[PDB]
């Protein structure tokens, strides 16, 4: 089975830039002056979609800023002058043989200014504690970039391994990022504690903030 | 016209057998190898097997053989995958894409989500998300609310009854280790108008026939 | 229709 | 009632000198001698030497002269030890012991732990200790955490914030090569358990004011 | 100076069942019908008890079931039924002259029948291996008696002197034992190797007890 | 009030 892996795994470019994404396959796969290496384009919620055949043979409708190159075990897509629409997840696949396989994708990212987040906290309801659990929760509302640290600390202790994140893509207007951090606790360890803090560090902070409540003033 | 519709989406337990359709219109059904292609997070794209539905010939990818059937239906021009012994690791988006004599895939349909879990249909309960107090320093305030414990995918969620769209962020949903999903989402909101404006999420969770509107304030 | 698939394989040599 | 009280845990570098102190009462101090002991891991209890308060009257252990200096303060009824030129096997637990015409230790201090060491202060990294997956055949589970790369001692770990005690197993800290601490703590648990309640060990290092909670599971 | 030397270093006597320790002096520390020896009693965490003195004389409070007797070289401790609280490290002292010496101490446990551990393995978080050190976790969970051999294997290597093990104090309830052993390896070392396991050997075993995991599968 | 230590080496004979 051939392996194809590619790099980088995601890319962040500014519009109008150029963008160069590889592939690299476990053995050659050119024969006869042809590279039996293909580039799929895929967006959220949508399937993958054909964009260079051959290495280096744009599909109908593919605009000129869009290329590719290489042969043997070494691909390379190239797009030039970014555009909006071109911000997506990018696939090689070969032909080579069966099984066909496919690289574990590169995705393209917008590159934007520094935007620093704006934290909010907030404390589990009393509907959820009748329930038996506390959520605690901590947003960070439209940053740029992805890199953010939170962390969580209950009586001043730091935590770990009670809190999960998840984010947002790109937002379509502005390209940044929101995320949520969720601590979940047990009520009767949650009733142990007064002081539920999250902390966050984000290069365009110039120092970490830190939202906070005290249980039972909410 | 090439169109490929997929089945819909799909929850199985762990040992059973999912089998996911896709009707074509607009070409030779019987002319064109007919591919499975898998999408997991983090597992790239997995090419399944292939049938040509003209002689039924098939060639499967190793990893799956023995538990993955290709078939196909010439009169109702729709081709079929099933995965027998379904595990926590087939969990994906199923594609269909025909393919051309040039091995590549030019048409896809829409895909099939397909979840394989122990767990159990469940409705999400509901919970406020709103600060401890009312702010009277700023000029905006964050309100959400938390869609916690469902399963399976998907919840929707709206504010004001679709009023309301601009600086709602909703998360995507996370697993738990109780193998049911959680999410939140959130909104931006004046807090000049506070008070006198409501807020509410309109949650459904259409696997369980639920429907919560939950108004979010600080108390 | 046509049931062709030219894979990069098949133009080596020896067959 | 005859109390002795003796002063706090002392953590020494090499080279160094510390004096121990005895506070007697409950009894007329000038009229008794008052010993001191060591007792370090693998040598037992070990006799340093005795003051007479009443004039100030000495007898030591040959092994100790010259470098242990026993005095008193019939004022404020004190005893005192001072060791000088502290060496790493110096550490060890102190006790000063009153004596009687018989020659029996029939009253003694609470013991004064003594480290010396040339490592300084540094809190813990606190790592998860969780199956390599969550076995199904066995009925009990064990998780744990492991504090490690500490000094000087103790740490304090609990599970649950206390609330979970039975089948919890705190080690006795290691001495690493690199004059560091290191302990695991353990806990066992019904394999049904897991995933529907947590298992939380909190871990206090005072001496640099480290805390931490950490959750604990297998991925 | 004198030498006292007890015998065993350690005892395991079944509550209810009489515990008898010796103590043998290097020299008589008899004369004039005296005898020069005296008994201790000491628990973790706290000073030693004075209970006998002069060989056969028990102190004040001192329960009727411990006794004294001997002379010349050689003494005796014998309780007569043990209860949990006598469980403790037990100490002779001479007072034949300076400077005093105490024997190297006899701890008295609980014995209960054979119990085998329950032995559990634990891989390296991925938290510490960011750190560039892997520690790789063997727990035996309430065993008795308290021997117990431990052997690392790594790829079926034996390991030697790259591991230290930690035992708990027996148990107040059921009497047993707990045993951990932690191996210690560089980040590169442990990416170098596939299979980790410890072996087990203890008498309420038939057979040695491998638990092991391969890297990266965790 | 009493220095006296009755240590066993002390009661031998001859003295």
């Amino acid at each position: 089975d051939i392996v194809l892996t590619q790099s980088p795994d995601s890319l962040a470019v500014s519009l109008g830039e150029r963008a160069t994404i590889s592939c690299r396959a476990s053995q050659s796969v050119s024969t006869s002056g042809y590279s039996f290496m293909h580039w799929y384009q895929q967006k959220p919620g949508q399937p993958p979609k054909l964009l260079i055949k051959y290495a280096s043979n744009l599909e109908s409708g593919v605009p000129a800023r869009f290329s590719g190159s290489g042969s043997g075990t070494d691909f390379t897509l190239t797009i030039s002058s970014l555009q909006p629409e071109d911000f997506a997840t990018y696939y090689c696949q070969h032909s080579w043989e069966m099984p066909l396989t496919f690289g574990q994708g590169t995705k393209l990212e917008i590159k934007r200014t520094v935007a620093a987040p704006s934290v909010f906290i907030f404390p589990p309801s009393d509907e959820q504690l009748k329930s038996g659990t506390a959520s605690v929760v901590c947003l960070l509302n439209n940053f740029y970039p992805r890199e953010a640290k939170v962390q969580w600390k209950v009586d001043n202790a730091l935590q770990s391994g009670n809190s999960q994140e998840s984010v947002t893509e790109q937002d379509s207007k502005d390209s940044t990022y929101s995320l949520s951090s969720t601590l979940t606790l047990s009520k009767a360890d949650y009733e142990k504690h007064k002081v539920y803090a999250c902390e966050v560090t984000h290069q365009g902070l110039s120092s970490p903030v830190t939202k906070s409540f005290n249980r039972g003033e909410c | 016209q090439v169109q490929l519709v997929q089945s819909g989406a799909e929850v199985k337990k762990p040992g059973s057998s999912v089998k996911v359709s896709c009707k074509a219109s607009g070409y030779t059904f019987s002319g064109y190898w007919m591919n499975w292609v898998r999408q997991a997070p983090g597992q790239g794209l997995e090419w399944i097997g292939q049938i040509y539905p003209g002689d039924g010939d098939t060639n499967y990818n190793g990893k799956f053989k023995g538990r993955v059937t290709i078939t196909a239906d010439k009169s109702t021009s729709t081709a079929y995958m099933e995965l027998s012994s379904l595990r926590s690791e087939d969990t994906a988006v199923y594609y269909c894409a025909r393919s051309i004599t040039t091995v590549v895939l030019d048409y896809w349909g829409q895909g099939t989500t397909v979840t394989v879990s122990s767990a159990s249909t469940k409705g999400p309960s509901v919970f406020p998300l709103a600060p401890c107090s009312r702010s009277t320093s700023e000029s905006t305030a964050a309100l959400g609310c938390l869609v916690k414990d469902y399963f399976p995918e998907p919840v929707t969620v709206s504010w004001n009854s679709g009023a309301l769209t601009s600086g709602v962020h909703t998360f995507p949903a996370v697993l738990q280790s109780s193998g049911l999903y959680s999410l939140s989402s959130v909104v931006t909101v004046p807090s000049s108008s506070l008070g006198t404006k409501t807020y509410t999420c309109n949650v459904d969770h259409k696997p369980s026939n639920t429907k919560v509107d939950k108004r979010v304030e600080s108390k | 229709g046509n049931k062709l698939q030219v894979l990069g394989k098949d133009l080596l040599l020896p067959q």
